[PDB]
């Protein structure tokens, strides 16, 4: 059934054995019994075997073991026994192996150990006792054995620690005692451990920092975590000089001593981690072995300059989330490799701070005040691959030395404006600047993290030919026909009805969109070929500001004249008294559209979207914040007059509108407003596209037609007056006669 | 105190491999385990690791599983799916105190190492 | 020989071994949860012979039973195995 390994080794697994095996050598040395089915241990099971050495009982159900059971195994060593169902320590059929080594019991639910437990074992090494419900330490059986090395009691449930636990265990090496619910530790406990070597106290409810440690001349390794530890006092290590790992984290720490770390000989790195009011640097005085030092979360504000004329080894330093001011000169250093400084009172950096780092790869300073750099800052500093600095007001960025870096990040430097010269950083992987044009530089595999897209282009504003020789088109004709338009309507030495004075108005205000779209073609003929150099300067400065208030106040005024228009040829057909009362209506109205277009401006942001100052367009993030607002005024108002013409159209009957000049001016008035919605249509669709996930335009198409279809009325509102009412003939004559009389 | 890897090789893209590792001693603590990752020229990369809620990497999440049989303290690594990538030398590494999920990414943590296997995906 | 821990235990098939109320040289027997107002537990050490008996026993936990005897001294009695040195061959009752 079990294989003979032929060195007198037997080996069972899992062949569903309920009983000890039988027949084999008497010679066999090591014997292994797992996954069987064995529950209980008949008396004398295993008197046939004299030379028995190691062995092995694992996984299956052991329950009830018979005292003389184990007797006769006088030369046994390894004894294992985990994961089966004992209940407490067997002190019996134990007392007889004198020459045992090592004993394993885990996984076996114990709850108490026997008094007379452990005894007349003389030289037992290992002994595991871990995964129980122990409650408290067998302060007794522990006593009784003199050569243990090695201790493990995890995952129980020991609650306290009496005086005096281990007094009689003189050369145990390591102790283990994690997931325990310790939580007061005497004086005296740890009395008579001079051996120790490693301790393990994680996970446990340690409310105040032990003393008894104090005891210990030779603890190497000291490891507490997650326990409740919040005060540090000072001369605590002192007892043990030589430490090589302390551990603790996710302590709440608050204080900790000026000299608590002094003079460890050996430490290597040292951690701390929410100290917040602990505010002046630790003494550090004959430490001279430090690999790494952190400290974060204090209120620290000065640093000495002998630190690492003291660490000679000092490769990574952290220092972020405190109150630096000044930084000491790092000269000295030759192993420092990464620096990482942040959220500090840093303001100005100096030549001297950064020179003689052979090896420094990583820099880091963020989120601080710094505004001055000196040009040779990082001018004889090693290769460094990475450097971020960003949330600074700077002004001007050095480039000297920096040819190596491969990270670099920019970003929330609104001072800073300057372009970036290429030819510099001939390795850069990654950028992140400020404002999107300066990527245009690179062209960009560099990644440039601002969109820098259609909506803010390199080369060319308007892109195409054709566009840019329309709006050319409309844009001159807007201004002639306007200016021949009101020329007309007012030079004219004559009575002014109510209908002229408002088409007049409404030439104004389209000669105002058509100067407006006259300047943005300026713009766009000046910076051909290179529009990314004044792209900035011309978002930055008042221009913008200036456009695009023009072309709201604009658009706005036209809108609302039409409207009072066409109430005004309503009631003038129903009374067929309200001219003066119309006029300051209609200067009102002026007033209402300086105001809307003015109001936008004393926000922040608004207006910088887009190189066309126009936020209808608006972009990634428009928000909405008066935009909805504006197209609900302008669609409520359409379908305001809509309404007011079919409800003309009912009154008055279609021979009537025929035949009478009144309704040939409702005919104009029709043309206009039918003109008006249809052209308007597009720019609303395209601030409702944002709204709508499935709908998306490409950023080349929408600027195209936010471009032509925006000022056309302008344009065409002139050109259909003079083209279908005679009342502009009439007026032109009159003015020939005027223009003759006066010459 | 002696730490032993047997898995190992070449294999295609896709496929999977376990590889298993025996320890003997006793100072070592058995609830400080991990695997770990070396590609010539760079330094050592911890993949796995036991803690006591398994920490796994960022790159081997969903392909790979950890597992501990103290019955017969064996340590199993097993994983499927791989990419090419994943073409390197393979360590096993056990530390003398207990640890978190924190300690795995600093390897001079770890004090006792194993000789390493080598496994290459095609 | 040596009165000292005197104990009873039942076993069911299949499952571990556990222990009824004990008595101790003093007496004062540690009483089991489920044998107050069941069971009888008396020794003599004249003849060094103790007598149990049953009262309205209900038709489970009718198992194997045996008496376990220890000469030994200097732990408290706790009603629990891994204590005794000598056992019984022990007898079944249903």
């Amino acid at each position: 059934p079990c294989s003979c390994d032929g060195d007198r080794r037997v080996d069972c697994s899992g062949k569903g054995l309920t009983a000890v095996p039988e027949g084999l050598s008497a010679f066999t040395q090591a014997l292994d019994i797992s996954m069987n089915n064995i529950t209980q241990l008949p008396e004398d099971a295993f008197a046939n075997f004299p030379f028995l050495e190691e062995l092995q009982l694992a996984g299956n159900d052991l329950s009830f073991i018979h005292p003389k059971a184990l007797s006769g195994l006088k030369e046994l060593k390894v004894l294992t026994l985990q994961n089966n169902q004992l209940k407490t320590v067997p002190s019996e059929a134990i007392r007889g192996l004198s020459a045992l080594q090592s004993l394993r019991l885990d996984a076996n639910h114990i709850t108490s150990v026997p008094e007379d437990s452990f005894e007349g074992l003389v030289q037992l090494r290992h002994l595991w006792l871990d995964d129980n419900s122990l409650t408290e330490v067998p302060v007794h059986p522990l006593s009784n054995l003199p050569t243990l090395q090695a201790l493990t009691l995890a995952l129980n449930k020991i609650s306290s620690i009496p005086d005096f636990a281990f007094t009689n265990l003189s050369s145990l090496v390591v102790l283990h005692l994690h997931n325990n619910k310790i939580r007061s530790l005497s004086q005296h406990c740890f009395d008579g451990l001079d051996n120790l070597e490693t301790l393990d106290l994680n996970y446990n409810n340690l409310g105040e920092f032990p003393q008894a440690i104090k005891a210990l001349p030779s603890l190497k390794e000291l490891g507490f975590h997650s326990n409740s530890i919040s005060v540090i006092p000072d001369g605590a290590f002192d007892g043990n000089p030589l430490l090589r790992t302390i551990h603790l984290y996710d302590n709440p720490l608050s204080f900790v001593g000026n000299s608590a770390f002094h003079n460890l000989s050996d430490l290597h790195s040292l951690v701390i981690r929410g100290a917040s009011m602990v505010q002046q640097f630790p003494n550090l005085t004959g430490t001279v072995h430090l690999e790494s030092l952190t400290l974060t979360g204090t209120k620290i504000s000065s640093i000495p300059n002998n630190l690492c004329q003291e660490q000679k080894m000092l490769r990574t330093l952290d220092l972020s989330y405190n109150n630096i001011r000044d930084l000491p000169s790092f000269n000295g250093c030759h192993a420092l490799e990464e620096i990482s400084l942040q959220r500090n009172q840093i303001y100005q950096i100096k030549e001297g701070t950064f020179q003689g780092l052979i090896s420094l790869r990583i820099l880091d300073l963020s989120r601080n005040l710094i505004h001055e750099i000196h040009s040779r800052a990082f001018a004889t500093l090693g290769p460094i691959t990475n450097l971020d600095v960003s949330f600074n007001e700077l002004t001007s960025f050095p480039t000297e030395g920096l040819n190596g870096l491969n990270q670099l990040k920019l970003v929330g430097n609104f001072k800073l404006k300057e372009a970036l010269a290429a030819k510099d950083f001939v390795n850069l992987r990654s950028l992140s600047v400020p404002y999107a044009y300066q990527c245009c530089a690179f062209a960009g595999i560099i990644h440039c993290t601002p969109s820098t897209g259609a909506f803010k282009p390199c080369e060319y504003l308007l892109g195409s030919w054709m566009i840019r020789l329309t709006v050319w088109f409309i844009f001159l004709v807007a201004l002639f026909f306007n200016l021949l338009v009101i020329l007309t309507t007012f030079a004219s030495c004559t009575s002014l009805p109510s209908s002229k004075l408002f088409i007049g108005l409404i030439s104004v205000s389209n000669l105002f969109m058509g100067i407006y779209t006259g300047i943005l073609t300026f713009l766009d003929a000046v910076s051909w070929g290179r529009f990314a150099e004044f792209g900035i300067w011309w978002e930055t400065g008042s221009g913008c500001k200036v456009a695009g208030f023009l072309a709201v106040f604009s658009s706005e005024s036209a809108i609302f004249l039409l409207m009072l228009a066409t109430v005004e040829r309503s009631l003038s057909a129903k009374d067929i008294n309200h001219l003066k009362q119309f006029r300051v209506a209609a200067l009102l109205a002026f007033l209402g559209a300086t105001v809307a277009g003015c109001f936008p401006l004393f926000h922040r942001g608004e207006y910088s979207a887009s190189p066309l100052c126009l936020p209808f367009p608006g972009g990634e993030t428009p928000s909405l914040g008066f935009t909805v607002t504006l197209v609900l005024l302008n669609s409520l108002a359409f379908l305001l007059m809509a309404v007011i013409y079919t409800k003309l159209y009912c009154n008055l009957e279609k021979e009537d509108l025929s035949e009478n000049s009144q309704s040939s001016m409702i005919k104009h008035v029709a043309w206009l407003i039918f003109t008006n919605c249809i052209f308007f249509c597009p720019v609303a669709f395209f601030s409702f596209a944002p709204l709508i996930t499935a709908i998306s335009i490409s950023p080349e198409i929408m600027k195209s037609v936010t471009l032509i279809f925006f000022p056309l009325p302008a344009c065409l509102n002139p050109v259909l007056y003079v083209f279908f009412n005679p009342k502009f003939k009439e007026d032109w004559k009159l003015l020939k006669r005027r223009v003759t009389k006066k010459s | 105190v002696a730490l032993a890897e047997s898995g190992g090789g070449s294999v295609a893209a896709g496929g999977a491999i376990r590889l298993s590792c025996t320890a003997s001693g006793y100072t070592y603590s058995k609830y400080c385990m991990g695997w770990f990752r070396q590609a010539p020229g760079a330094e050592r990369a911890g993949v796995s690791g036991i803690t006591t809620s398994p920490y796994y990497a960022d790159s081997v999440a969903g392909r790979f599983t950890i597992s501990r049989d103290n019955i017969a303290n064996t340590l199993y690594l097993q994983m499927n799916s791989l990419a090419p990538a994943d073409t390197a030398m393979y360590y096993c590494a056990a530390s003398r105190l207990s640890c978190s999920a924190a300690d795995f990414k600093d390897f001079r943590n770890f004090v006792y190492w194993g000789q390493g296997t080598q496994v290459t995906s095609a | 020989y040596s009165p000292y821990c005197m104990g009873w235990f039942r076993q069911a098939p299949g499952k571990a071994r556990e222990g009824v109320a004990t008595v101790d040289l003093d007496g004062s027997t540690i009483y089991a949860d489920s044998v107050k107002g069941r069971f009888t537990i008396s020794q003599d050490n004249a003849k060094n012979t103790l007598y149990l008996q049953m009262n309205s026993l209900k038709p489970e936990d009718t198992a194997m039973y045996y008496c376990a005897s220890r000469t030994r001294a200097g732990v408290t009695c706790g009603l629990n195995w891994a204590i005794f040195s000598y056992w019984g061959q022990g007898t079944q009752v249903t």
